[PDB]
Order: structure tokens, then C-alpha cells, then sequence
């Protein structure tokens, strides 16, 4: 009894319908959509058969891999990776099976038609939402669906709102992803909420008020955030849809919205913004540092942003570091007491005058969650005590967002409350706890919660994910109902951020039911790998000339025996232009290759117009992108430049440009390579210590290798005389240099 | 120095130049800037208008100068096409397009071309690479993900690589707005052992 083990009748239906018309299905907030994978992967798992399961993660696997390793199955999932021998030794896909794969590996090797096409049954996608964007997989499906008879795909699926997003209409999914139906799931469905009432977990739902002082600090910070996010929204019109509002500031998912919004032509946005952002970023983790952590920590947290200004200026701004000083005095209340003097004196009162000779003393503060929980687990010891061997022995697993937390919350009880204040003050002058999140494996909270059957639980402020879980948990009718006690600060951030996002799924759900209730001599090119992240090569292979694949050094495409092709959109060329690597690049393709070119793809909506207008009336333009340009086009009078509008015009372009030249062939293209880089199993940890030891100063190839060859680790180094490296090395001015920059300090 | 071809009288380019004075004088490409750069100049709107004026000068040009130029105009709002064959008509005859998107730009170009015959002060990426803040800040940020930021703050906690070698894990945890993950991730990085 593993997992999800014997499926539930809510889900029993769900396979129905999935196993005889192909579709995508919609499941809600881990509502168990994980485990119906696991029916399909047994059911097809047999030898002879094989289908590819497109985008999984590798931790997932491992408990895949085990859980049904404990069934007793034959023939157990098997993994393919890059370092597996290349071609020829990807012979387990004639074995069959079912078979994990990376996005990449796979384009590899269905271009060069190694693996068979012939045989394979079917594809299991996962995390579909990503296949929103027009990236890797697109290539691996449309390039699939030449299997046309037997071919089978599914769309297992989470996440449901990232499809709720404006201008991504679900039915462009679906037309992608190859499939016709569509299968909603929701709950709040009619057959999925009457089976999980004859059994439900009881909430017991406890409202803990913060302290007066708390929300001075809060109503502070939301407005600065409410200041900050005006002045980005002023000089940015732009990005006006989904990051406006308070409201999507405080969630988790926010920063993936302005990666999107702000990553095409990141490099024509100037100075102001662009601290802006980093501004919004720590003023958003100061939200969440203050509530999860001590008192005594966020006192130095929010002193140490004081000293990043005395040694680099506008580190984090001059612009909110000094106006709100209400922040300083309610954080100063906290640890440090006020002045105080007198002698039987009137008018004494003073900011800083001596009486007031020692250092004045503030008693640390004890924010009251840790104060309502021990009612609780004092109670729930007599709700086994009273019950005594009658009730049973019972077990907690008390769980908490993040591993710090974890840490303090084990101290609480161990030592005592003023043990912290006493033990943190100093330094900067049964009951199983395990963290609910991480960039960890996912699957692992529900490992320990099969593992440890608890009779009570108890949870600190936790996103949706766990919630639901635990209904799910309720699979054993018998079992005795496991009593949940929710907690709630009064009127906060948490309640906020649960409380929105959970009415975000609810309109999100929605809105797609209303859609379901709607609908009724042949030529090449060389391409570098690298460059498979982008439309290009998806809109060149539509119109005829194939593509085959391998890794390259110099430039991107190779047209014909005498062209290479290095694209570069308006943003990278501001920025490779000004970093100085263009200038490092043509000084070799112009060296290797006959007639170098290079492709620059403007936008025909926004024209960056490459000058200062009013700097071009007043100076003598220097130091602007049209300048530099002119310099690099200046010395090499071989280079061309081609402007293309779109990245459907180069497709065109591309098959216009070859039009009597003969085909570029891949034998030797590997070859030209470069001269460098040494040789790379050296180290058995090489990928590490080395990128480090060359950018050290006074260092250089060969005696890097000796010197590495020498001692143990980057530790040592330090330790090591200035004598001895120069002893090692037989010189002595570079050997000066690194110990003068092993052995200094900051001034 | 630049020499202006008199067929350019009515052209609304000259009075967008500023630095440089100009001549006139009958040479055969029309601006001529210094030794071996020629430019011509053409709106697109032109283009249109006479298909074939563009593929008949080409060929009077010859091979004469070593770095010829052919500077274009656009101001047509359907450029997808007129590009597509000016390139294809450009790379068999050895010029060089560079693409102005408005006639204020064209003195910024024909200024630039003219007092520009200086040294490499482009080629080194490392132009400002002698300072030992900058050393730091270039060598610490070779793992997978720490920008310079992280790299400030964790300069203004200890400031020696002597103190930072020796921190625990634990004591390297208490990081401004870093993370556990980049963390341990340059905690393994700063002791790991390369051979086996």
C-alpha cells in the first residue's frame, strides 16, 4: 500500500474517459493529478511497448522509480541522460519500455532518425503549461506526427493559471499539443465534492492577534511599495496588464511576470528602472523576512542594508533609505532602549547627552504565534493524557514553510523562550518537524506522511499544495480523523496571500468551462545547438531544408561552404557591443571563414532609434551604439550586415541567399574548432575549483595546472606561505601579487 | 574633408551635418570621405518609385575603393520586402548596408564616418580590469548564479578570503537577500577536492 495505491472512485471515472479518446486534463492544485500517471505508467509498462514521458524532473523519479519498484514489476522505468555514449549506445529504446528523456537529447536524435519512429506508441506529456510558450517541445510533438496511424498523446496537467493568462488562449494549446477533446476536472465538480464530504478532515480554525507595534511596521513598507510601484508604472507604459495592482505584488508568483515582460530588449531601458526592479525585489523579501524570523535577526537585517551605502553609494538606492523613518524606531524599540539621565534637575530631557553612562537596556519581544501554540499542544497532551492507553499513544508532525524556521522552532521548546533572547543577543552584541517547501524534490512531505501516521497535525501558514493533500490522505475511511489546526494572524500578509490566490483559481477554473461550452535536390544547414531555444529553426524546417544538428564555436548558422552567420538581436547587440565580445568574435570568423556576415532583427513596431536625439544636437556623438558600430564596421571591410523585420522574413531570407551554392557539409565543421582549453578530466571535480583559479590574479595556465596538481583544495592557499608558492611556482612577482590578494582586507 | 557630389543640391541630408565642412566636387559616388569610403545614400520611397537606379550605379562604381557603403533610408511602413532584396542585391557586389531610421540620424553617420580613423579602444573587455574590487568582483561571480550584488554584500561582512575560507556552512547561511541554495552552492564550490 504505496501512493496512491488503489485509485478512489472520484478518480476511477477520470481513466474511463482518458483510455478511449485522446485530450488534456485540467485537475486542480494537486488535487492527486500526480497519481494518475502512475495507473497509465503500469498499465503500458510492459516489455514489448514503449512511449516517452516529456517533462518530468529528476528527484521526481527517484520516488517513481522506487514506489513501484515496491509493487514488484519487471522491466522498471529505465533513464536516458547526455552522457550516455551518443548514438548507437541509445540501444534502449529497442529494448523498450517506458522511457524518461530530456527535452534536448530527444531533437538529437529524432533528426538523425536514429531512434525508430516506426514503433513507437504514444507520448505522455507533463507540466504542460510550458509547452505554452513556442519552445523545445513544439519541435519534439510536430516533428512526431509522422507515426499518423497508431500514435497516441495525453496531456496530464496542473498549474491552471497559467492558461487563465490573457493572450494565450487555450484552444493555440490545444492546437499544439496535437489533440481534439478536452477534459475539465475541476473541484467544485458535481462528482468530485459529493464523494470527498462522506469523509472530510475537521478544521479547527484559531485567529492569533499580532501585537500593536507590528503593524507599524507593516502599513510602512506597503507604502513604500505602493510609492515604488507608481514611479515604475510612470516611466514604463509599456507593461500595463497583470503587474499592476497591489494585489499581485505580495504573491510568490510575480517575479516570473516581469522576466517575461522585460527580458526582450532588456539593454534599452537606461539607469532609472533598472534599480528599480532590484528595489521592488528586496522590498518584497523584507515583507517575508520580518514575519518567519526573530526579532534580534531582522534588527541586523534591516542595520545591515545601512552599510552598503558608506562603501558603494546607491547600493540599494537613495531614495527609500532615507525618507519613513518611523521604520528605524519601531525596528530600534525592539532590541535597544532609550536614554536615560537626571539629578533632581529640571528641563533634563536629552536625545543623546551622559547618569547616562551605561549602555541603556530594551527587554526583546516574543512575536505571539509562539505563544498561542503551546495552548495547543498542552491541550492535545491531555487529549492523549485523559485518554491514557484508551485514546492510544497519538503522533505530531508540526510542519513550517522553510528549513531556518524549522531550526528556531526546534529551539523554542527545546531551551526555553528567554534562552533566545539571552543566546542571540549574545553573539551579534513525538514532536517530528519537517519544512513544507523547497527548490527540494516535491515528493518528500508526502513520503514522511505516509511514513509517520500523525493523529494530530498542526500547520504553520502553508500555500494551497499542502491543504488538499491532506483530504486526499483521507483515503482510509476507518482511520481516526486526523484534526488539523489551521493558524491565522488577524488581518495580514499570510491571510492576504492565501486568501487571494485561492479566489484566483476560483474565477480561473470558471472561465474555461465557458470555452469547452464554445467549440460547437533538397538542400541544408549546419545548426548549432546552442541556438534550438528560439522559433528559427521551427520556421525554417516548414519550408523544406533540413536541419542537422552538433555543437559549433564559431558563429551560429553556416549557409554554404563560404558564409557563417552570427544572429544577434537589438538588445544583445547593445550589449555585446558595449561589453567588448563581438569585438573578439569577428576578429576569428573573419580569420576561419571566407565571407562573414551578420543578421540584426529590429522591430518594426518600437524603432530604438540607436542616437540621443538631443545629445546628436548638442556633442560630438561619441560613446552610443551607432559609433561603436561604425568602429567595428571600420577595420573589417569584408563583414556584411543584413537587417531582417521578423523572425518569419529570415526563413525567407535563408532560402533566397542559397540559391545555386552548394550544400555545406557537417565533416570538418566539428573539426576547425579553435586552439585551447587544455584537457578536462584533469580533475575529477574539475567543473568547480577552476573556474574559480584561473580568475585568480597571478596565475596562468601551467602553473595553474602544477599548482592544482600539487595541493588539495582552495583552502590552503590562505594558509600556505608566500615562500612556498614562490617555491612552487619559481617566480615571484605574480606569486607576490597572490598572496597580497589572498591576504588583504577592505578600506 | 569630405567631398559632397554635386548631384546631391536638393537633398535634405546636407544641412543635417554640422561638424565637418564639405566640398563639391565631380567625382563618381557621391560622397566621398577621406580615402577609400564612399558613400551613397538612398530613401526606400525612391526605391519604389525606380526599380532600376540602384542596379544600374552599382555597376559604374567598380572596385576602385576598399571599403565601399551603401546607406539606406526608410520611411515606408512596409519595409518587409524592399530590405529582402536590397540585401540579396547588395552581398554580389561588395558594399555594406547600414539601415538610418530618420534623416537627423543620417549627420550622426556622415559626422562619424569622417572623424573616425582611430586606434583599438574597443577590443579589451577587461579595460578596467586593475583594481582589486574588481578582481574580486570578477572572480567570485564564476559559479552558476551570483550576480555583483551578492558579491557587495558578501564583500561588506567579512572582506577577507582568509576569514571567508574558514566560515561553516551555518555561518555562511547568514546571508542579505542571497538564499540557502547559492550558498551551499559556493560552500561546496570554495572546498571541493579537483582530483580523485
Amino acid at each position: 500500500r504505496i501512493a496512491m495505491a488503489p485509485l478512489l472512485e472520484y478518480e476511477r471515472q477520470l481513466v474511463l474517459e482518458l483510455l478511449d479518446t485522446d485530450g488534456l486534463v485540467v485537475c486542480a492544485r494537486g488535487l492527486g493529478a500526480d497519481r494518475l500517471l502512475y495507473h497509465f505508467l503500469q498499465l503500458h509498462c510492459h516489455p514489448a511497448c514503449l512511449v516517452l514521458v516529456l517533462n518530468t524532473q529528476p528527484a521526481e523519479e527517484e520516488y517513481f522509480i522506487n514506489q513501484l519498484k515496491i509493487e514488484g514489476v519487471e522491466h522498471l522505468p529505465r533513464r536516458v541522460t547526455n552522457e550516455i555514449t551518443s548514438n548507437s549506445r541509445y540501444e534502449v529504446y529497442t529494448q523498450g519500455g517506458v522511457i524518461f528523456a530530456t527535452s534536448r537529447i530527444l531533437v538529437v536524435d529524432f533528426l538523425t532518425d536514429r531512434i525508430p519512429s516506426d514503433l513507437i506508441t504514444g507520448i505522455l506529456v507533463y507540466r504542460a503549461h510550458r509547452i505554452i510558450e513556442s519552445c523545445q517541445e513544439a519541435f519534439i510533438l510536430r516533428l512526431f506526427r509522422q507515426k499518423n496511424k497508431r500514435g497516441f498523446i495525453k496531456a496530464f496537467t496542473d498549474n491552471a493559471v497559467a492558461f487563465d493568462t490573457g493572450f494565450c488562449h487555450v484552444e493555440r494549446v490545444m492546437r499544439n499539443l496535437f489533440v481534439r477533446k478536452l477534459y475539465l476536472w475541476p473541484r467544485f465538480h458535481v462528482a468530485v465534492n459529493s464523494f470527498l464530504e462522506q469523509h472530510k478532515p475537521e478544521v479547527v480554525e484559531i485567529h492569533v492577534s499580532m501585537t500593536p507595534t507590528m503593524l507599524a511596521i507593516q502599513t510602512a513598507i506597503l507604502d513604500i511599495l505602493n510609492a515604488c510601484l507608481k514611479e515604475l508604472k510612470c516611466h514604463n507604459p509599456s507593461l500595463e496588464v497583470e503587474d499592476l495592482s497591489l494585489e499581485n505584488a505580495i504573491g510568490k508568483p510575480f517575479d516570473k511576470t516581469i522576466r517575461h515582460y522585460l527580458d526582450p530588449l532588456w539593454h534599452q531601458l537606461g539607469a532609472k528602472t533598472k534599480s528599480l526592479v532590484q528595489d521592488l525585489k528586496i522590498l518584497r523579501t523584507l515583507l517575508q523576512y520580518l514575519s518567519q524570523y526573530d526579532c534580534v535577526t531582522f534588527l541586523n537585517l534591516l542595520e545591515s542594508l545601512r552599510a552598503t551605502e558608506k562603501a558603494f553609494g546607491q547600493n540599494s538606492g537613495w531614495l527609500f533609505l532615507d525618507s519613513s523613518t518611523s521604520m528605524f524606531i519601531n525596528a530600534r524599540a525592539r532590541v535597544y532602549h532609550l536614554p536615560d539621565a537626571k539629578m533632581s534637575k529640571k528641563e533634563k530631557i536629552s536625545e543623546k547627552m551622559e547618569g547616562e553612562e551605561t549602555k541603556k537596556e530594551l527587554v526583546l519581544e516574543s512575536n505571539p504565534k509562539w505563544e498561542a501554540l503551546t495552548e495547543v499542544l498542552k491541550e492535545i497532551e491531555a487529549e492523549n493524557k485523559e485518554s491514557e492507553a484508551l485514546g492510544g499513544p497519538g503522533q505530531v508532525l508540526i510542519c513550517a514553510s522553510d528549513d531556518r524556521t524549522c531550526s528556531q522552532l526546534r529551539d523554542y521548546i527545546t531551551l526555553g523562550a528567554e534562552a533566545f533572547l539571552l543566546r542571540l543577543y549574545r553573539k551579534t552584541f513525538l514532536t517530528i518537524i519537517h519544512p513544507l517547501l523547497g527548490c527540494s524534490d516535491p515528493y518528500a512531505l508526502t513520503r514522511v506522511l505516509h511514513e509517520v501516521e500523525p493523529r494530530y497535525v498542526v500547520l504553520y501558514d502553508a500555500e494551497l499544495t499542502f491543504v488538499r493533500q491532506l483530504e486526499i490522505y483521507r483515503a482510509s475511511r476507518p482511520g481516526k480523523p486526523l484534526r488539523v489546526y489551521f493558524l491565522i494572524y488577524g488581518g495580514s500578509t499570510e491571510e492576504q496571500r492565501y486568501l487571494t490566490a485561492l479566489r484566483k483559481e476560483k474565477e480561473a477554473f470558471e472561465k474555461l468551462i465557458r470555452e469547452k461550452a464554445s467549440m460547437v535536390t533538397q538542400q541544408s544547414i549546419v545548426v548549432d545547438m546552442r541556438e534550438f531555444r528560439s522559433e528559427l529553426p521551427s520556421l525554417i524546417h516548414r519550408r523544406g531544408i533540413d536541419i542537422e544538428p552538433v555543437t559549433l564555436e564559431v558563429g551560429d548558422y553556416i549557409l554554404t561552404p563560404e558564409m557563417c552567420v552570427e544572429r544577434k538581436s537589438i538588445s544583445d547587440l547593445i550589449g555585446s557591443l558595449n561589453n567588448g565580445r563581438l569585438y573578439s568574435q569577428c576578429i576569428s570568423m573573419s580569420r576561419y571563414y571566407k565571407r562573414p556576415v551578420l543578421l540584426i532583427e529590429f522591430d518594426p513596431s518600437k524603432p530604438f532609434s540607436l542616437t540621443s536625439r538631443g545629445a546628436l544636437f548638442q556633442e560630438i556623438s561619441s560613446n552610443d551604439i551607432s559609433s561603436k558600430l561604425t568602429l567595428l564596421t571600420l577595420h573589417f571591410p569584408r563583414l556584411r550586415i543584413l537587417w531582417c523585420p521578423s523572425p518569419h522574413a529570415t526563413a525567407e531570407l535563408f532560402e533566397e541567399l542559397k540559391q545555386s551554392k552548394p550544400q555545406p557539409d557537417a565533416a570538418t565543421a566539428l573539426a576547425i574548432t579553435a586552439d585551447s582549453e587544455t584537457l578536462p578530466e584533469s580533475e575529477k571535480y574539475n567543473p568547480g575549483p577552476q573556474d574559480f583559479l584561473l580568475k585568480m590574479p597571478g596565475v596562468n595556465a601551467k602553473n595553474c595546472r602544477s599548482l592544482m596538481h600539487h595541493v588539495k583544495n582552495i583552502a590552503e592557499l590562505a594558509a600556505l606561505s608566500q615562500d612556498e608558492l614562490t617555491s612552487i611556482l619559481g617566480n615571484a612577482a605574480n606569486a607576490k601579487q597572490l598572496y597580497d590578494f589572498i591576504h588583504t582586507s577592505f578600506a | 574633408s569630405i567631398i559632397v557630389s554635386p548631384r546631391q543640391r536638393g537633398n535634405p541630408v546636407l544641412k543635417f551635418v554640422r561638424n565637418v565642412p564639405w566640398e563639391f566636387g565631380d567625382v563618381i559616388p557621391d560622397y566621398v570621405l577621406g580615402q577609400s569610403t564612399c558613400a551613397l545614400f538612398l530613401s526606400l520611397r525612391y526605391h519604389n518609385l525606380h526599380p532600376d537606379y540602384i542596379h544600374g550605379r552599382l555597376q559604374s562604381l567598380g572596385k576602385n575603393f576598399a571599403l565601399r557603403v551603401l546607406l539606406v533610408q526608410v520611411d515606408v511602413k512596409d519595409p518587409q520586402q524592399a530590405l529582402k532584396e536590397l540585401a540579396k542585391m547588395c552581398i554580389l557586389a561588395d558594399c555594406t548596408l547600414i539601415l538610418a531610421w530618420s534623416p537627423e540620424e543620417a549627420g550622426r553617420y556622415l559626422e562619424t564616418y569622417k572623424a573616425y580613423e582611430q586606434k583599438p579602444a574597443d577590443l579589451l573587455m577587461e579595460k578596467l580590469e586593475q583594481d582589486f574590487v574588481s578582481r574580486v568582483t570578477e572572480c567570485l561571480t564564476t559559479v552558476k548564479s551570483v550576480n555583483k550584488t551578492d558579491s557587495q554584500t558578501l564583500l561588506t561582512t567579512f572582506g577577507s578570503l582568509e576569514q571567508l575560507i574558514a566560515a561553516s556552512r551555518e555561518d555562511l547561511a547568514l546571508c542579505p537577500g542571497l538564499g540557502p541554495q547559492k550558498a551551499r552552492r559556493l560552500f561546496d564550490v570554495l572546498h571541493e577536492p579537483f582530483l580523485k
